[PDB]
């Protein structure tokens, strides 16, 4: 790995865009797995 | 007319002057700050307003101040 | 060849001499206006130009006013326009109240006394020429149709 | 003095000049010496040639001339240039440079108009100065 | 927002119709079609090409009012 | 106050009142401000130094 | 020669080390942020070039390169909707009924329940309906089956590949010098004789020799399965010979000038095809084998290394007479040194070539059904509108660049540019008097009619049935146009298009065509588009020609093209750039075209588009109410904006109730626009004041300090959010009730 | 005098209407609360302040305007 | 109902009214 590519890689805008994708992908596929959450079950 | 003053913060750096565009301004001798020279405003009737003098002063919060007033023909920038 | 000069040879002013400003028909045209004829008293200035203006005044309102479709068009258009013609000579008073200092001269237009007799014949001529083109339209069979009445 | 025989530089002519205010209330003169005939951008839109020699030009502001005077400086190195006054009476009254001197440069013999004797954070409050013909700067 | 809340509601109950804003009021769709677009009827029809009514001069005003609010833009 | 110390402006219109600078220059002539104080943060209009009097500056 | 080919080898090394430095192509932006405003100026300037450094050769080398990697994105769109075309769509279905199933290239995943916007389409299948056109496309282009897409998609994704790979070759391994730029007249006649002309062949070639045989049959009822391939149509001739037996002659007719002999596949029919309600292909094939030809021809214009061809410095400098001076001279220095001139004249012609486009596509349907496709035609009308209307104030918006940043006055002494400089007064008086004049005998009349129809005075009104304002002039066009064929244009069957007069052409008990009638309510928003158009003229060309200077500020030109003032004196000069005048004209291009497509959608709902049913009478979609209600602005607000509005607003539960989702998004980011129109940054800086002190509170304040947007950036996110929410809901609305309804 | 006796099916007049670009159907269409006059439905509810406070003829009426005259005077 | 002689002493009533704010007007202009 190219250093300057890693820190290309580790500015704002790419990190910004890749962890608010993981964090959708998350969100996404919990409500895959675990739909229709109005609640915490009890 | 529009009054224009200049406090003892001013540094002499002559930019203000020498952003004018209606020749208010001028430098006259003084013994408060280094380079011996700070802004005076002679020419008020000529001032538009618009303060390129207060964004050229460098020193914090500005010593050149421009306070609007009455509006004549010449502070209007009326060619009629 | 230009055609297109500065005006009155001052290049600095704001102003350009073309020939639809400065050729020898608009300067004919623009000094054989009344507003600008020499010999004219203020009064006969006004006479003219209201008659002109009062006597075109009267069509507008006799043809597309709210009582155009009754017998009593023309007699409505002649009154709309007369009381236009009045409103106008109130905005020609006021404007020779607020606008002139009183002044010995009174053979110019822009003096008190030379607007003030500018209003009279103005007012004069604009009652005469809507008088003039109600009688016109009152015993001409042509111009009360405008012009269907040959079909 | 302005020399009202000064020659103008070549223009055409542009609908930007001055109104009747010009002739009214007063009028601006600039004058100018150019070392050779050359094209210079007009202040009120339009491209004029100045000629060799020196060059008389009318205005309606102040702004417009010393806007005409700082493009001829930075485009053309020329300093040499007056800005007049005149009234319909015919009373020429010189502005620009004041004493001859440039205003960014020091000169003896000028006063100091407007200075303060504080920062501007020592100016009074309204309220001291409420129903009083008593100055905020102190 | 507040003569929004109280004329909804208060046509809602004089109607006969409560259950009306009691479904459609918890979300903005219910807001826009069974309050402005429902009860905007009336008003747009006080004059027509078919004739007019009392209700006109409000359906005037009502578009004077569109207007102007524009022209302060 | 001295050369290179790290000093609290005490001036109420500065945009770095109770700030910390670092002291550039201390002139010995008669200016009524002669601490040039150089700061960290850029002001407002981009500059990042400025001249105080002595009873503006506290050393911390 | 003097057109040769001069190119600099390795000029950049390719290097991932900028790629780390934000900022690089500025040496103010360059030292790093210091405040948030660095961002946005990071951001808003980079593809600035000419502001970064003074070398032309490197800003034209830049601007070659970027123009290939928009190219790459280009096909890679491209190659995208062939591939989507392919694999997630119901093109076959469609291909086989094409009058009765919906198309429908878009499918959506199972997640949050938003498969209920897979909605049925038909042809068993289930998908978000697409109204781009592109079913019509591959029809005409005889693309039978979902193979041929799948091979134009990796047609696609190798042509963006190879788009990349040149702008990456042509910038950073070999680029072209400023004298290879420096060709006009090359330029002018390669891309005349060789992107037109060669282009236009190769369509007319493919169009005769593939889409006509295709499409004749598909016309003829031939499932698609059963037709032969387009190979088959290049090596039988028979085959092809029972189609058109003209190919039995070969091209013998083409070389003796025999050329009526290919008659029956290059026509001048006109009209529509009955089957399909589009343009005859024969006509086509004709019309663009005629432009090839044309443009070949143009293509040999230009003076080149060899002595044949025209000087276009000659040309401009030989066009002069006594109203203008020096005439032309210097125009040709001016386009071959700014760039920005350039790109004014051209994004000018394509806005006002994507109108036309918008006009004749309406009006005449040259694709197989894509007449009955109504979400379709009113798409491609809209959007191609919103893009010529963007596309016209960008022209006015670089050339007002190009007047601030590239102009001379030296080398532009007493010509056409200087001589309207020195009458800007009076082009600027003339037209704010006629837009004045315009403005209230067009929307005075709404007034008026409006007033009248509350007084309760129909007959004072504007209208048909009332004083009538016919439109003689457009009317008596008409007229003539339906009486050319036979009369001045003696070879054609039938007319250009049936919205001049003429029969009603209906596919599949829907109207493909009929004529469009033009009554007062046609004159009062024609005349108000005038009155639009007039106005946006009047902000875009006052923004251009007072750019540099005017009697307020006498040193315009030095501030530059964007600033927000020159401070609150003279009485104020907020807002005196020419940008913030491209920043106002396009509001009012937003409010024009949104005018144009209000009327378009009205007046075909109204009179055009409807269903056929027995007895030959037209049930229209809103019943022939344009005539009595497109007359006030209350007719406006009830019967098109009240009463379409239903289907986007009951949308809910449905398939289209994505659209209703979008059109109260879109309600949402318009008003929120209003935030930054109407405020100003003085309190959102000591609003972030306050904000920087709680952050201070707890030490977690930033080292880059936080600052406002600036006064330019604050117009141009209230601009930019407010056109996207406008947009977006006459997007939403259109699309949801002319999918319902349509 | 005619709203007192029935208050909740006659409709309450908040003053008259003369215009000249009316129309005849407007002037029909304005014809309401039994009168024979163009004129516009109060919403102001002064005839149920009014009356609750005791008024029940227009002398009364009147008399009050009378006596604001007279006070603003 | 009203009368003509009570809108002509209210009409009376309105230009005392208009008297007094006349010259109400005149004293805060001093
Ligand atoms: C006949 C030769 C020829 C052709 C076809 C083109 C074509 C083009 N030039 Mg161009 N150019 C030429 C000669 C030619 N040029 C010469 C001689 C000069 C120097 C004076 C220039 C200088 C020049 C500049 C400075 C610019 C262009 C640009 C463009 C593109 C315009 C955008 C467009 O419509 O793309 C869509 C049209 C297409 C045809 C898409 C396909 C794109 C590829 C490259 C076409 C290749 C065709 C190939 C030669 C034949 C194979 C076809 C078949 C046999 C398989 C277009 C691809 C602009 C651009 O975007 O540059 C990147 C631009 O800024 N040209
Ligand atoms: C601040 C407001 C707010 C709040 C409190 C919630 C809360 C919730 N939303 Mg909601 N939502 C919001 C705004 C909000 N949302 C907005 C603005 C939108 C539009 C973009 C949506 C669109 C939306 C959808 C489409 C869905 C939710 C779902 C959910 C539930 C989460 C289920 C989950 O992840 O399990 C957590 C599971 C773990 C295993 C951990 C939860 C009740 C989901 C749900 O279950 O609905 C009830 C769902 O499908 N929301
Ligand atoms: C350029 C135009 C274009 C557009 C607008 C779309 C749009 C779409 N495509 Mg498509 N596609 C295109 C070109 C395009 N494609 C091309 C050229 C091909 C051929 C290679 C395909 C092949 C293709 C397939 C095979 C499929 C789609 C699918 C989709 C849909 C969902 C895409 C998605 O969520 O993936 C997002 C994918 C990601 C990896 C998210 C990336 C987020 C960031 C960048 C990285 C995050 C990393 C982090 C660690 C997590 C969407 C409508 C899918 C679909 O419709 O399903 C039914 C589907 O299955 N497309
Ligand atoms: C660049 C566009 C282009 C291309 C690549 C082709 C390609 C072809 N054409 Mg074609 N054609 C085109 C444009 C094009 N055409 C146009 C615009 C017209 C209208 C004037 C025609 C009219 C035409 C006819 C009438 C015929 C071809 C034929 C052919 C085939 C050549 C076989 C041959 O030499 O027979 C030469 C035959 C002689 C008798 C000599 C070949 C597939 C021939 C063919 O094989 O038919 C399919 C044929 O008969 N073409
Ligand atoms: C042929 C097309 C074309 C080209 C090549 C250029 C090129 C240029 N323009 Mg120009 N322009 C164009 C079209 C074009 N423009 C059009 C059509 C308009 C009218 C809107 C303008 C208006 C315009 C102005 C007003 C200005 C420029 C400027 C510039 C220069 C710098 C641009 C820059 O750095 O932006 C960098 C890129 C960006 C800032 C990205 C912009 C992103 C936009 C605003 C948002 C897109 C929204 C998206 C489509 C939808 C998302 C919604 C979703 C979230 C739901 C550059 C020379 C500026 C300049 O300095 O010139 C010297 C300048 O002041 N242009
Ligand atoms: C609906 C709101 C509205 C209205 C009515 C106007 C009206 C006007 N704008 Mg404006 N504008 C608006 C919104 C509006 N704007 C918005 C939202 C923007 C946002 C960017 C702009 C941006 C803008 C720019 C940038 C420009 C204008 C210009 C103009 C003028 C064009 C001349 C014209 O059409 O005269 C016709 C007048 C009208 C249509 C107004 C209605 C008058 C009708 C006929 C009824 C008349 C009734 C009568 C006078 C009443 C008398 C009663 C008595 C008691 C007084 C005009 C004054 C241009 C201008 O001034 O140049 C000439 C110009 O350059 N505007
Ligand atoms: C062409 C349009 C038009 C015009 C000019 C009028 C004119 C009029 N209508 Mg009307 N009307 C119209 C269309 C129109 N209508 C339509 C289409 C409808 C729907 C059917 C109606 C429905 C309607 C009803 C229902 C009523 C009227 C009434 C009236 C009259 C009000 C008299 C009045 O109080 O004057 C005085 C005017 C005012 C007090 C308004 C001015 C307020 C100013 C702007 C506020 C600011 C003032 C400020 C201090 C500056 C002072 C300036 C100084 C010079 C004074 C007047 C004759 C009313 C009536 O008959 O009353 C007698 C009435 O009840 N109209
Ligand atoms: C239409 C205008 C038209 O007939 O132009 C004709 C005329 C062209 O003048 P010349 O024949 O001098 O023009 C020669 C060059 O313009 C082109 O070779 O233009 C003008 O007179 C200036 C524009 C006046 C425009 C007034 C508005
Ligand atoms: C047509 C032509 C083609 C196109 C181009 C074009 C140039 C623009 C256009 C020209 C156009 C336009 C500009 C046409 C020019 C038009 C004007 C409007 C013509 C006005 C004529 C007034 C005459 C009749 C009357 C005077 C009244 C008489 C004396 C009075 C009798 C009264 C007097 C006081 C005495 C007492 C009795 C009474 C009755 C009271
Ligand atoms: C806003 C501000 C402005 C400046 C002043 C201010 C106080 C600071 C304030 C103004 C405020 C407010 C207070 C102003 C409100 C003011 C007044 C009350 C306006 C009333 C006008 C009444 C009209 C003229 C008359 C009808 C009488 C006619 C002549 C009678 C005929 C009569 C009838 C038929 C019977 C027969 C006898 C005759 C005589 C023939
Ligand atoms: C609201 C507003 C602001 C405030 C806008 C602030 C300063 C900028 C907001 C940008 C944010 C930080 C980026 C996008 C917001 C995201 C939704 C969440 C932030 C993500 C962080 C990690 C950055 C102005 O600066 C302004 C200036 C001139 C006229 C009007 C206005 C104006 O109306
Ligand atoms: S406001 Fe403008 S004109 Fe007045 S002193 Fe400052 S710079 Fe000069
Ligand atoms: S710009 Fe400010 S510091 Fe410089 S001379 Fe003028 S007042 Fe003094």
């Amino acid at each position: 790995m190219d250093s300057n590519f890693l820190k290309y890689l580790s500015t704002a805008p790419v990190l910004f865009t890749v962890w608010l994708s993981f964090t959708a992908s998350f969100i996404i596929e919990a409500n895959r797995f675990f739909p229709d959450m109005l609640y915490f079950p009890m | 007319s529009h009054s224009v003053k200049v406090y003892d913060t001013c540094i002499g750096c002559t930019q203000c002057v020498r952003a004018c565009p209606c020749d208010v301004l001028e430098m006259v001798s003084w013994d408060g700050c280094k380079a011996g020279q700070i802004a005076s405003a002679p020419r008020t009737e000529d001032c538009i307003g618009c303060k390129r003098c207060e964004t050229a002063c460098p020193t914090d919060f500005l010593s050149v101040r421009v306070y609007l007033g009455g509006e004549t023909t010449r502070s209007m920038g009326l060619a009629y | 060849s230009q055609f297109i000069k500065p005006y009155n040879d001052d290049p600095f002013v704001g102003n350009l001499a073309t020939p639809v400003s400065t050729s020898s028909f608009t300067k004919s045209l623009l000094s054989n206006l009344p507003a600008y004829r020499a010999g004219l008293s203020p009064l006969l200035r006004g006479v003219e130009i209201g008659l002109t203006h009062g006597y075109f005044l009267v069509g507008p309102f006799y043809k597309l006013g709210p009582l155009r479709n009754s017998d009593v068009a023309l007699l409505s258009g002649f009154f709309s326009a007369l009381g236009l013609i009045i409103i106008l000579v109130a905005c020609l008073t006021i404007y020779g109240v607020v606008s002139f200092e009183e002044t010995e001269a009174k053979d110019q237009l822009q003096t008190a006394k030379g607007w003030r007799q500018f209003t009279s014949g103005w007012l004069v001529g604009s009652v005469g020429g809507a008088s003039f083109a109600y009688i016109l339209i009152s015993n001409i069979p042509f111009l009360q149709t405008a012009g269907m009445s040959m079909l | 003095t302005l020399n009202l025989q000064i020659p103008s530089p070549t223009f055409e002519g542009s609908t930007g000049g001055w109104l009747r205010a010009a002739e009214v209330e007063e009028k601006y003169a600039i004058t100018w010496t150019s070392p050779k005939e050359q094209v210079f951008e007009m202040p009120t839109g339009g491209a004029a040639i100045m000629r060799q020699g020196e060059n008389l030009l009318y205005l309606a502001r102040k702004e417009q001339c010393l806007a005409l005077a700082t493009q001829v400086k930075n485009s053309f190195k020329i300093t040499d240039y007056k800005v007049y006054r005149i009234f319909p009476s015919g009373e020429v009254q010189y502005l620009h440079p004041k004493d001859g001197v440039f205003p960014e440069k020091v000169n003896a013999g000028r006063v100091g108009v407007g200075n303060v004797s504080h920062s501007i954070g020592k100016n009074l409050n309204p309220a001291q100065i409420k129903f009083t013909s008593k100055s905020f700067n102190g | 927002w507040v003569t929004f809340y109280w004329h909804w509601k208060h046509v809602t109950i004089w109607q006969g119709n409560a259950g009306q804003f009691n479904e459609s009021s918890t979300y903005i769709m219910g807001w826009l079609r069974d309050y402005l677009w429902l009860n905007s009827s009336p008003l747009i029809n006080g004059y027509n090409p078919f004739g007019m009514n009392s209700l006109s001069v409000w359906s005037w005003m009502f578009l004077f009012g569109h207007l102007i609010w524009a022209t302060g833009f | 106050v001295k050369r290179g110390s790290k000093v609290r402006i005490l001036r109420k219109e500065s945009y770095w009142y109770q700030d910390i600078g670092t002291v550039a220059t201390i002139d010995t002539s008669g200016i009524r401000y002669p601490v040039v104080v150089r700061f960290e943060k850029v002001s407002y209009s981009g500059v990042n130094t400025n001249n105080f009097s002595l009873d503006e500056v506290v050393e911390v | 020669k003097k057109v040769s080919i001069t190119v600099d080898r390795d000029p950049v090394a390719t290097s991932f080390e900028k790629w780390a430095q934000p900022g690089h192509f500025s040496r103010t932006l360059a030292k790093g942020p210091k405040t948030t405003t660095w961002i946005w100026n990071l951001h808003a300037d980079v593809h600035d070039f000419d502001s970064h450094t003074n070398s032309l050769e490197d800003i034209s080398r830049k601007i070659f390169s970027a123009h290939f990697g928009q190219l790459s994105i280009i096909f890679l769109w491209l190659s995208g909707m062939y591939f989507h075309g392919a694999r997630f769509s119901n093109y076959s279905a469609w291909l086989s009924n094409p009058t009765a199933v919906k198309p429908s290239a878009q499918v959506v995943w199972p997640i949050v329940g938003q498969e209920i916007l897979n909605g049925d389409v038909g042809g068993g299948f289930q998908g978000v309906q697409v109204t781009s056109g592109f079913f019509q496309i591959w029809r005409a282009s005889g693309i039978t089956s979902e193979v041929e897409l799948y091979w134009c998609a990796l047609a696609g994704l190798l042509m963006s590949g190879l788009m990349i790979f040149a702008g990456w070759f042509h910038y950073h391994k070999a680029a072209p010098k400023l004298e290879w730029f420096q060709n006009a007249e090359s330029m002018l006649n390669h891309h005349l004789s060789g992107l037109l002309g060669l282009g236009c062949l190769s369509w007319a070639g493919h169009q005769i020799h593939i889409s006509l045989p295709v499409n004749k049959l598909l016309d003829a009822g031939v499932a698609p399965q059963e037709i032969p391939l387009p190979h088959e149509f290049l090596v039988n001739r028979d085959l092809m010979a029972q189609l058109y037996p003209s190919f039995s002659k070969g091209l013998v007719p083409f070389f003796t000038l025999n050329w009526s002999e290919y008659s029956d596949f290059l026509t001048f029919k006109g009209g529509l095809n009955p089957v399909t309600g589009g343009l005859w292909l024969s006509d086509t094939a004709h019309h663009h084998l005629a432009l090839a030809v044309l443009f070949i021809v143009a293509g040999h214009m230009y003076r080149t290394n060899w002595g044949i061809g025209h000087s276009m410095k000659e040309i401009l400098e030989a066009h002069k007479g006594p109203f203008t001076g020096e005439g032309h001279k210097g125009l040709y220095e001016i386009l071959t040194t700014s760039w920005h001139a350039q790109l004014a004249i051209n994004l000018a012609m394509m806005g006002s070539v994507s109108i036309i486009v918008a006009h004749h596509m309406y009006a005449m349907p040259p694709y197989p059904y894509i007449a009955t496709d109504y979400p379709t035609q009113l798409s491609i009308f809209t959007h191609h509108m919103w893009i010529g209307g963007f596309c016209v104030v960008g022209g006015a918006a670089h050339a007002g660049i190009f007047m601030v940043r590239d102009y001379n006055p030296a080398q532009n002494y007493n010509n056409l540019l200087d001589r309207v400089i020195r009458h800007r007064d009076a082009i600027i008086s003339h037209l704010n008097w006629i837009c004045i004049f315009l403005g209230f005998h067009s929307f005075g009349l709404y007034i008026h009619n409006d007033t009248m129809r509350a007084l309760g005075r129909t007959q004072d009104m504007f209208s048909d049935t009332a004083i009538q304002l016919k439109p003689v002039f457009a009317q008596w066009v008409q007229s003539i146009h339906t009486l050319a064929p036979g009369n001045t244009t003696p070879n054609a069957l039938a007319t250009a298009s049936y919205a001049f007069g003429g029969d009603v052409v209906a596919v599949g008990n829907k109207v493909a065509m009929m004529p469009i009638s033009l009554g007062t309510a046609d004159f009062m928003v024609h005349h108000i588009h005038a009155f639009t158009i007039h106005v946006t003229v009047l902000i875009l060309l006052k923004g251009v020609l007072f750019s540099r200077n005017s009697r307020l500020i006498p040193d315009k030109a030095n501030l530059g093209f964007r600033f927000p003032c020159d401070g609150p004196g003279r009485g104020g000069t907020c807002q005196s750039s020419a940008w913030d005048s491209v920043f106002l004209g396009l509001f009012w291009m937003y409010n024009c075209i949104s005018v144009v497509i209000f009327h378009f959608s009205w007046k075909m709902q109204s009179d055009v588009w409807g269903t056929v049913q027995a007895d030959g009478t037209v049930t229209h979609i809103t019943g022939g109410n344009f005539a009595q209600s497109a007359i006030t602005i209350n007719g406006w607000l009830r019967d098109f904006l009240w009463a379409q509005a239903s289907q986007v607003i009951q949308s809910y539960g449905s398939a289209l109730s994505a659209y209703g989702l979008i059109f109260l998004g879109a309600h949402f980011i318009w008003a929120f626009s209003l935030m930054f129109l109407f405020s100003g940054r003085g309190y959102w800086q000591e609003l972030i004041e306050s904000i920087v002190w709680a952050h201070n509170k707890l030490n977690v304040a930033p080292a880059i300090q936080p600052r406002a947007l600036s006064i330019t950036q604050g117009r141009a996110v209230g601009l930019a959010h407010y056109l996207l929410g406008g947009i977006g809901t006459t997007w939403a609305f259109f699309l949801a009730r002319i999918i319902s309804v349509g | 005098e005619q709203w007192v006796l029935n208050p909740l099916k006659v409709k309450p007049i908040a003053h008259a209407i003369w215009d000249p670009h009316f129309g005849q159907p407007a002037v029909k269409a304005f014809t309401k609360g039994g009168v024979s006059y163009p004129v516009n439905i109060a919403t102001s509810g002064v005839y149920h302040w009014w009356y609750t406070i005791g008024m029940r003829s227009n002398t009364d009426l009147y008399a009050g305007s009378l006596f604001l005259l007279f006070l603003a005077g | 109902m009203i009368s003509d002689t009570q809108i002509f002493i209210a009409l009376i009533l309105a230009l005392v009214s208009l008297v007094l704010a006349i010259r109400l007007g005149r004293a805060l202009y001093q």
